């Protein structure tokens, strides 16, 4: 009640750290993987806690970028629900007595060559556990490894095999690719070298004044992706036409194929993509999807070899996934085993595949044939639930191990703290079914290092974030013209399909139990918490029997407006539950409405159900799983709607899928803008004021910012493809709180950043997707800072726009007046207080913010002060009294997740910064430049490069 | 009468922990954890053995600058308790019969350097296995920066000759 | 009239504090001495809004008393309660309804309504 | 409350060890088992001039 | 003022990370058992520091400068700035207990 303040004890070390400094956060360079791969990252340690993931330059597939899942890892790692204890039947248990058990189980598969034990694991590229399972398998020669997970790349080693007859990796170098075609390949989607891939293809696609060149993308998808975004020619074609679509490409160039009955606009597009190519000889690449069948995969190799392609832009590597093989085969196999009662021990080392498997195999009911079944999943999995001696799983922060990224680079897997709840790795469970328990996990990893790298190299693996030794060798294979031609290549049919399609948020729902990517808008589609059957408006209208007419939604530039009020009228159908009959199994899933998807074709995400997640996600979404078929795991045949009424309640973030005719997106042409790149802003104007320019004049002075530092940032629409990544990244760094499901419906999402996509153009069933980000704009004359009455909303000294939190009342006045809406209200406690774990994942450097106060984007402000301290304190130090901050010194948390690099940030006074030598080009614009804000983040108009035999 | 943001549920440098064990949300070092870009390839830079015995060398040449962070780092961590011009009279000898040693007799003139940075780095002597023992110099590892060390055994170097 | 204003102003004068959402620090909206050093902004129309209904509650309420002032007077002479009276009697102040005292009533009177007319627009 | 006023300090202090030997690390001087002193920051410019073994 | 005005120990022994970080570093146990492993050993005052440095428990002192988390101090900049501890904390060199000098307003800073 008195004393302003409690007593606040302290408690210090009782030994200090050797190197370090208290205060002061340190980086340290591990690796992530997402579906096997690794993916080279610094991450941040304040005081021996990591809180910050960022890219590490120098590793590639992670050239200072990363993905949404390597942010999320953060929280992935400090959820409440991780498992803390051994399990043997659900009794908590002890490791010893595990050990015991394992030994005697062991000694038992000695007397038979291991025959009834089997393993199970996901994508294994680490060296030291490949090497120490080869090592259980000399030892025990009658076991089987079985390597399976949900999203993998069979189809890839399926193709390679069909083409040269051996297993071969296929690297993209997208840098010398001045046209690139994509058969279903989200190649723009996290995955195998998705950083890499997306920055080579955007510092190919950034435009300039001295710019001459421009890379085009052709894509053909069934459902709209981030890849679809950026691509200059999109085709909304059937998932199963896409294998005769590549025969037909084949047979165009004069190469062998199959031709094939198509529409008159895949002709025409056969027609142009053929034709760019031929013109583009070793300056091209065809991409196959991972979700295409092998066929697809080897006419492609085949098409790059005759065009000159391969030693150019497609190169051959030896495998880097140690054991290449189909792995649903190998599933298939281990439950045809399992229900003829032949395994009696079986290790799964993660992937839940209760969960993840099939709905044919009945993993489930063939798992109790096994008498001893364990496993580690890091979480209590529904798997681990239904087995004995649930071992916990150290996370990737906390432990010692080492993985291969695409193209082979085997970086170290440093841990950053002791595991909290313990838990061992993968390699000490292999160890001690080699009878070598309590094995520590340094000592493993760092025995198969030596030997072969030596120490110096060990010591220098762990200061850098790569190996220099281990790289993929380039090798020549020989191409098998007679296998590739002699291939059936299915044909469409069978009616309404299904594509599985991993969510772009979770995965293959091992992120389900994370607020922070359970919470983030889904790209296109915009949704949060839930799961949906994405569909054309045409399909919807047509299957479920719905009272509109979807050609209403085709027309000219006359009637835009009336046709994108009736996309607003037709978008009160989502939610819709739909019965979707595959084979033998009803979903129930509810409907959404994804205006770019291809006829005929539902779109079902996967990763939803689970029953035994965490608290958050334990129930959201429809589980597609059970309806997945072994013999199709990514495409569907036929199906039965089935429209039930008895609607669900659908949550999106954007609400309004169309820009009403206003200069919010600029788009242009690069044969135009190679002329004059000022002429997007010349247009529109005239259309408006019927002169050039816009001749804006205000009645306040603003501030000058002359000899001052002055923050600016700058946004490039031709690289962003709505990762979602900067998202996170925010969310990261600044202490986001995360609300639920019910405060999202009210519109109640605290996110200083959001990507906006507004379907845009003719017909409304084919658009072209406009992805944009917005933050807060930085306005010189802010009108958010002229009606809060407690001044919490001011101006700086270096024209940034300070929101303090412990002066706002909440008026909530600094919202109605800011144009673009940027602003975010804690209407209620929103930010954690009672679970520990998401106390330990805050950032110290940012205020966590209470009920009542305004939160908004703050240019990353921690990382600005620390800047200008450290630029002044070199300045005293030399005694210059200079003060002069470097360039690259300061990095937003959104420009160092954006893999493509379109976000840009420096100063604007110094004419020298990237950011100054960007706003100055013929291009660059600011939002609602009509209210007289000055805004100091800017956009740079996206310039198309489109075909002449297409667009004429 | 306020009490909003004054306690943040995030934890500060200090700010003792309940969820961990000995009550400190601040974490000792993983042991065979190093941060980015710093390597340990170089012995002398981290240990006084170059094939476990001394050198009498000194892994970089010595500077002005050098010699004046070394009497810096001497002033603030050495002087006290152990003698402020090397002879090893200080308040602290008077109460407590530390009696330190004193770097101007002939034992440790003609010790090595690299005896100096590992006395620094450990201490004198641990406790014996049999017939007790007892830790006096106590080392100073975790508060010197390796560069700091040589840098002292300097000084103490130039010590030794501004008596001679 | 003016009894129904001073109640719709104190009606209204409750949702300025109540949808803050930080209600008990309202009066960071009033110029007062501080431990910081932080002023309200003035240019924003809410500064202006605080002046204006503390301003308006206040004259409306001493307009008021001055017009009950005669009619407490006539109250406490038919109180006939003694305990009754010397409620309103010191409420009268001793009026004395006499003249000397009706022209300075008339006069402030007719410069509080020229005053107030102004006030509320 | 006040400030409050400490007592002041007993008599012994370290103030006369540290003018003592500071100096004594001054002022050159001759030593009692040796020859001659040699103040301090000037026995550092020989230091730097004969150096030391490196590498 | 027994370890600074008496023994002479510098500031920098203790609070070593005052001029590089926002945090001036609190002594660990190591600090103080590196003397009090020899000096006045095996007394009650210093029970509680041999209680410690032995078992993994920390001294839990009470802070006397105290802050609400969302004003972001800076030792580092204002040392290396020419701002002495005199003119902020006081004469800690003559304190037997410490007390908070004066407040930490925002106008004092202003
Ligand atoms: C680490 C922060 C500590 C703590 C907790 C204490 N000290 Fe010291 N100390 C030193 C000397 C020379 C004395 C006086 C010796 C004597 O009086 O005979 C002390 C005294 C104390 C006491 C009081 C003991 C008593 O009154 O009997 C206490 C409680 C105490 N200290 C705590 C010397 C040093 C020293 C330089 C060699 C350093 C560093 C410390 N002490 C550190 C600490
Ligand atoms: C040189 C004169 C200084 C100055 C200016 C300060 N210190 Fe110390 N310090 C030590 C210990 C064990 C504590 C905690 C116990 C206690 O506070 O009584 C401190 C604390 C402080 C504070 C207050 C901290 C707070 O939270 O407000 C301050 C302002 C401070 N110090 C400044 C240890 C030592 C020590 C022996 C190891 C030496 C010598 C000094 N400190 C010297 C100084
Ligand atoms: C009090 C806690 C001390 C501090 C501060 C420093 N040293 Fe010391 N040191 C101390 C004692 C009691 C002894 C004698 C130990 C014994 O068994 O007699 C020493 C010893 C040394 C030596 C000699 C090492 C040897 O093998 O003979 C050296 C060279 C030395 N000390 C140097 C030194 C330095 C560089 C210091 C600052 C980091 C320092 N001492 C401080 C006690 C104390
Ligand atoms: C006015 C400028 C200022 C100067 C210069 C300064 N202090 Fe601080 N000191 C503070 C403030 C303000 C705090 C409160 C920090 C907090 O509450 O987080 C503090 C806190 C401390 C603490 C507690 C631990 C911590 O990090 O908060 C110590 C110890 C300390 N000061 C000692 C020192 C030392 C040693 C110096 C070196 C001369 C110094 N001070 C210089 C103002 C200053
Ligand atoms: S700006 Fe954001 S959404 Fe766009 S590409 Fe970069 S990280 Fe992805
Ligand atoms: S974008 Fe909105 S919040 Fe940001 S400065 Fe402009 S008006 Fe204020
Ligand atoms: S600059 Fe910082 S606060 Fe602003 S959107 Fe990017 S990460 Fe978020
Ligand atoms: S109006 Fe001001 S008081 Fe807060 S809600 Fe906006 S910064």
């Amino acid at each position: 009640a008195c004393t302003y303040q409690p007593r606040q004890y302290i408690a210090p070390f009782d030994r200090q750290p050797e190197g370090r400094v208290p205060g002061i956060p340190q980086y340290f360079a591990s690796t992530l993987t997402l579906g096997g791969y690794g993916t080279g990252v610094l991450v941040r340690s304040n005081e021996g806690r990591p809180t910050k993931v960022e890219g590490n330059p120098r590793h590639p597939a992670s050239l200072g970028g990363t993905d949404l899942f390597a942010q999320a890892e953060i929280l992935t790692m400090y959820d409440p629900d991780r498992s803390t204890t051994v399990l043997r039947q659900g009794v908590p248990s002890t490791w010893a007595e595990f050990t015991t058990t394992l030994g005697n189980a062991l000694t038992a598969a000695r007397a038979t060559q291991g025959a009834g034990v089997r393993l199970l694991t996901t994508t294994i590229t680490s060296p030291s556990l490949a090497a120490q399972i080869e090592q259980f398998l000399q030892a025990y020669p009658q076991a089987r490894w079985y390597q399976y997970e949900p999203i993998n790349r069979d189809n890839v080693v399926a193709g390679a095999r069909l083409a040269f007859g051996r297993d071969v990796t296929t690297r993209y170098d997208l840098s010398a690719a001045q046209v690139v075609v994509s058969l279903d390949a989200d190649f723009l989607a996290p995955g195998p070298g998705f950083v890499a891939y997306a920055r080579a293809f955007a510092e190919r696609r950034k435009v300039r004044k001295d710019s001459t060149t421009m890379n085009r993308l052709y894509v053909v998808e069934a459902s709209p992706s981030t890849t679809g975004t950026a691509a200059d020619h999109r085709l909304p074609l059937r998932a199963d036409a896409i294998a005769a679509f590549t025969g037909a490409l084949a047979n165009e160039l004069g190469v062998g194929g199959a031709p094939a009955t198509l529409s008159p606009k895949a002709e025409e597009f056969l027609r142009a993509i053929a034709r760019d190519l031929e013109e583009h000889r070793g300056q091209s690449v065809v991409i196959a999807g991972d979700q295409q069948p092998p066929i697809v995969h080897a006419l492609a190799h085949l098409i790059n070899a005759e065009l000159g392609n391969v030693g150019q832009t497609v190169f051959y590597h030896e495998p880097v996934e140690a054991r290449p093989t189909n792995q649903t085969e190998e599933l298939v196999a281990l439950v045809s085993e399992m229900a003829a009662g032949r395994v009696e021990t079986l290790i799964m080392i993660g992937g839940n595949p209760v969960y993840n498997a099939p709905g044919d195999l009945r993993f489930a009911d063939r798992m109790a044939s096994v008498p001893l079944t364990i496993h580690l999943s890091q979480f209590v999995d529904e798997t681990s639930a239904r087995a004995t001696w649930h071992i916990p799983q150290a996370h990737p922060l906390e432990s010692w191990g080492d993985a291969r990224a695409f193209d082979g680079t085997a970086s170290i897997v440093q841990p950053l703290i002791e595991p909290l709840y313990g838990g061992k790795t993968a390699n000490e469970l292999l160890a001690a079914m080699l009878g070598q328990p309590e094995a520590e996990s340094y000592d493993l990893v760092r025995s198969f290092w030596l030997e072969q790298i030596g120490e110096t190299g060990w010591q220098v693996a762990l200061a850098n974030g790569v190996i220099a030794e281990t790289v993929a060798p380039v090798i020549e294979p020989t191409l098998n013209e007679g296998a590739i031609r002699a291939t059936p290549i299915p044909q469409p049919g069978d009616g309404v399909e299904i594509v599985f399609r991993p969510d772009p948020s979770l995965f293959d729902g091992f992120y389900a139990n994370n607020g922070w990517l359970q919470e983030l808008p889904r790209p296109l589609t915009k949704l949060v918490w839930d799961n949906a059957a994405l569909m054309s408006p045409r399909t919807a209208i047509k299957l479920l029997g719905l009272p509109f007419n979807a050609d209403r939604l085709i027309g000219t530039e006359a009637d835009d407006r009336e046709r994108q009020q009736y996309l607003e009228q037709l978008s009160k159908v989502n939610g819709t539950i739909a019965r979707i009959e595959y084979r033998g199994g009803i979903i129930e899933i509810p409907i959404w409405l994804l205006p770019g998807h291809a006829e005929d074709s539902i779109t079902l995400n996967l990763g939803y159900g689970r029953t035994h997640a965490g608290r958050v996600g334990n129930n959201v979404g429809i589980d597609v799983y059970p309806i997945r078929t072994s013999d199709s795991p990514w495409f569907g045949a036929g199906a039965r709607v089935t429209n039930t009424g008895r609607t669900y309640l659908l949550v999106s973030t954007q609400d309004h899928w169309t820009l009403e005719g206003r200069d919010i997106y600029r788009v242009g042409e690069f044969k135009k803008f190679k002329e004059d790149p000022k002429y997007i802003a010349k247009e529109v104007y005239q259309e408006e004021y019927g002169r050039e320019t816009p001749n804006y004049q205000s009645l306040q002075p603003g501030d000058d910012y002359t000899g001052r530092n002055a923050w600016g940032m700058t946004i490039n629409l031709n690289a962003c493809i709505g990762c979602n990544a900067c998202v996170v990244a925010c969310q990261a760094e600044n202490n986001i709180a995360v609300v639920g499901k019910d405060q999202v419906s009210r519109g109640r999402e605290m996110h200083w950043i959001r990507i906006d996509r507004y379907f845009a153009g003719e017909d409304l069933d084919n658009p072209s997707i406009y992805m944009m980000p917005v933050n807060c704009m930085q306005c010189e004359k802010a009108p958010c800072e002229v009606v809060c009455p407690v001044a919490a909303t001011v101006h700086d000294y270096e024209g940034l726009n300070n929101m303090v939190y412990n002066r706002c009342v909440g008026t909530k006045y600094c919202s109605n007046n800011c144009p673009y809406k940027v602003r975010r209200f804690n209407f209620l406690q929103y930010s954690d207080t009672t679970t520990e774990t998401f106390k330990l994942a805050f950032n110290p450097d940012v205020t966590v913010r209470i009920r009542g106060v305004m939160e908004k984007c703050t240019y990353c402000v921690q990382r600005i002060s620390g800047a200008r301290i450290a630029a002044k304190r070199a300045a005293v130090q030399a005694g210059q009294s200079s003060y002069v901050i470097s360039d690259g010194a300061i990095q937003t948390a959104c420009e160092q997740a954006c893999p493509t690099g379109a976000i840009v940030f420096g100063d604007i006074n110094d004419s020298n910064s990237r950011v100054a030598k960007w706003k100055a080009e013929g291009h660059n614009y600011g939002l609602l430049g009509f209210l007289n804000t000055v805004p100091r983040t800017t956009y740079l108009a996206r310039v198309r490069n489109p075909s002449e035999e297409l667009e004429k | 009468c306020h009490q909003d943001m004054y306690d943040q549920q995030k934890y500060t440098t200090y700010e003792p922990s309940s969820f961990f064990a000995d009550g400190r949300s601040s974490r000792p070092n993983v042991p065979g954890t190093t941060p980015f870009e710093v390597v340990k390839t170089d012995e002398f830079l981290y240990t006084g053995l170059i094939d476990g015995q001394e050198v009498d060398a000194m892994p970089f040449p010595v500077t002005k600058d050098l010699l004046l962070r070394g009497q810096l780092k001497y002033n603030i961590y050495c002087a006290v308790c152990h003698g402020e011009a090397g002879y090893g009279a200080s308040m602290v000898a008077e109460r407590g019969g530390i009696v330190p040693a004193n770097f101007h007799q002939q034992r440790l003139r003609e010790a090595p350097l690299s005896h100096f940075f590992v006395v620094i780095t450990n201490g004198v002597y641990r406790g014996d296995p049999e017939n007790g023992g007892y830790q006096s110099m106590y080392g100073y590892a975790s508060r010197i920066t390796p560069e700091d060390r040589w840098a002292i055994a300097a000084y103490i170097r130039a010590l030794q000759l501004s008596q001679n | 009239a003016e009894a129904m204003t001073l109640f719709a102003v104190a009606c209204a004068g409750l949702y300025p504090i109540l949808h803050l959402g930080r209600p008990w620090l309202f009066y960071w909206l009033i110029p007062y001495p501080n431990t910081h050093g932080m002023w309200p902004q003035f240019r924003s129309a809410l500064a202006w809004d605080v002046f204006a209904i503390s301003t308006y509650a206040t004259v409306s309420l001493v307009f008021w008393l001055v017009g009950l002032i005669p009619d407490f007077a006539t109250l406490r002479d038919r109180a006939k309660n003694i305990w009754v009276k010397r409620l309103y009697g010191i409420a009268a102040l001793g009026w004395r309804g006499s003249a000397r005292h009706w022209h300075r009533y008339e006069m402030a009177s007719i410069l509080l309504a020229g005053l107030s007319t102004p006030l509320v627009v | 409350p006040f400030t409050p006023q400490p007592a002041p300090v007993t008599g012994n202090t370290y103030r006369t060890y540290v003018n003592d030997a500071r100096t004594l690390l001054n002022s050159y001087g001759y030593t009692m088992e040796g020859k001659v002193h040699i103040p301090i920051d000037r026995a550092m410019d020989l230091i730097v001039e004969r150096g030391l073994p490196v590498r | 003022q027994l370890h600074v005005n008496v023994v002479g120990i510098d500031c920098r022994y203790c609070h070593t990370s005052v001029d590089q970080s926002y945090f001036a570093n609190i002594p660990a146990t190591e600090t103080c058992m590196t003397c009090h492993s020899q000096i006045k050993t095996y007394s009650p005052l210093l029970e509680k520091v041999r209680e410690s440095y032995a078992t993994g428990k920390p001294i839990e002192w009470v802070k006397v400068y105290d802050l609400p988390n969302f004003v972001y101090f800076n030792h580092s900049i204002h040392v290396n700035k020419g701002i002495g501890c005199s003119t902020c904390h006081g004469q800690v060199n003559n304190m037997p207990v410490v007390w908070q000098q004066q407040a930490l307003y925002m106008g004092w800073c202003l």
